[PDB]
């Protein structure tokens, strides 16, 4: 998973515990709090995966946060990539379907 | 003796059989606080909201915590669900409850608490 | 001067605090026949199979009823189902439980009762 | 409703109660308690009947439907099959599940 974080669960139960895991499989999400089992909930592009409740998880696939975006059927709001503090301009700046694109 | 602690949701009061009873120092928010160890039966049942009045859809589940680990963990798609259970405790333990979403929960007619068991040295 | 009872699926026997309690007369059914008047309390947890050892397509149901009339009506995933309430009935009362298929039960770990509530006037 | 019934129930809760008990006539609808107290709704396909285990509230599963009948639908009922040798016909086709045997017109 990741050198200074926790690894935990192993097939779809596989997720990144810090000293708040994620389940790492994707459109898999932590179904409790502490993220005991990783459940089974998609979304579509440019949503990302609420999750309401303090003991057993009910999921809503609210639309991505402005700034954000998600192109796949996993729901997770990935920030964008400023291309200027990276090396380049960009071509096209993104939205919540798409991300940025960068001119080399 | 008999110490019976009910707790209604409505009124927020623990209705008592005894002016400080001997097996429980209750607290106001609906939690308490085991005294005298022993065998005990919690009890009562919890009115859910009706499916029209839910918001969220995050599932309908009541959870038993003694201390910090879980004793009872139930769920039903939201009908009137009953509580409880026989378990013998240690002294001072937290017996409360946890529910994902305080917003789905009828307050009337919703009540919890904990009796004392006297001695079942007989058969038939 | 209490009056407790606990039927065992197990033992399939009545465990008491008392040889002939005062406010039931009860059955080696597993039914039982109240005889005091007041304010009861039925208890108990249901234990089902897991869902691999189940058979027919039938839902997991318990119903509790007070002489022919229904009293309660309970069903989960089969999982752990806790039962009962607060109850004031009767001399002469019959209290006893349905499910929809005895294989459903598991007989270990399952149990149920009924008792006389020792009257709380106090408040907290 | 029925000759030897009367009718209970209306719209899709509508059954025809003999003798008690009672059959949910609007089509893949079926009893849901042994006193057919409600009509619940479990569709299934042709060559299946539709069992219904359970001692106060019913469970569902779409079994076949038996050998010597048929059912050419969904509402699940194992209707019987013409024998027509003993009923005054001759058969042109037998037969199966999925649907009715047929009798021949002109004898
Ligand atoms: C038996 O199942 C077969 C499934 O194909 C069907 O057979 C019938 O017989 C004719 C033969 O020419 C088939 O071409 C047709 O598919 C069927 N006839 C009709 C009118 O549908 C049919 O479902 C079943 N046959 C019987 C007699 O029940
Ligand atoms: C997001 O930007 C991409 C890149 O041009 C574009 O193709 C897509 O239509 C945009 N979507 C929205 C909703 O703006
Ligand atoms: C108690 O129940 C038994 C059941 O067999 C019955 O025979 C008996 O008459 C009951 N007792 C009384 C006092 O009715
Ligand atoms: C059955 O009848 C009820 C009216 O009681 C109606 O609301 C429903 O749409 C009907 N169909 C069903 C339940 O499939």
């Amino acid at each position: 998973c990741g050198p200074g974080k926790v690894q935990n669960g192993s097939g779809n139960n596989t997720r990144c515990c810090s000293l708040r895991c994620i389940c790492v499989t994707p459109e898999y999400h932590c179904g409790d709090p502490q993220c005991k089992i990783c459940k089974h909930y998609p979304c579509q592009p440019g949503q990302r995966v609420e999750s309401q409740g303090d003991i057993v998880f009910g999921f809503r696939c609210v639309a991505c946060a402005m700034g954000t975006f998600s192109a796949g059927r996993d729901g997770h709001c990935r920030l964008w990539t400023n291309c200027s503090q990276f090396g380049f301009l960009t071509m096209f700046p993104g939205n919540k379907t798409h991300n940025a694109v960068c001119i080399p | 003796e008999s110490c019976m602690v009910k707790f209604e949701l409505s009124s927020s009061k623990w209705h008592m059989t005894s002016p400080k009873p001997h097996c429980v120092n209750t607290t106001s928010d609906g939690k308490l606080k085991i005294l005298q160890s022993g065998t005990y039966l919690i009890y009562g049942q919890v009115i859910p909201v009706d499916k029209k009045y839910i918001k969220d859809n995050a599932p309908f589940v009541v959870q038993i915590y003694k201390k910090n680990d879980v004793l009872q963990t139930l769920m039903n798609d939201f009908q009137i669900l009953p509580i409880g259970g026989v378990y013998e405790l240690h002294a001072g333990d937290n017996i409360y409850l946890k529910f994902n979403s305080k917003d789905h929960i009828q307050k009337t007619n919703t009540y919890w608490g904990i009796i004392l068991m006297p001695d079942l040295p007989f058969i038939s």
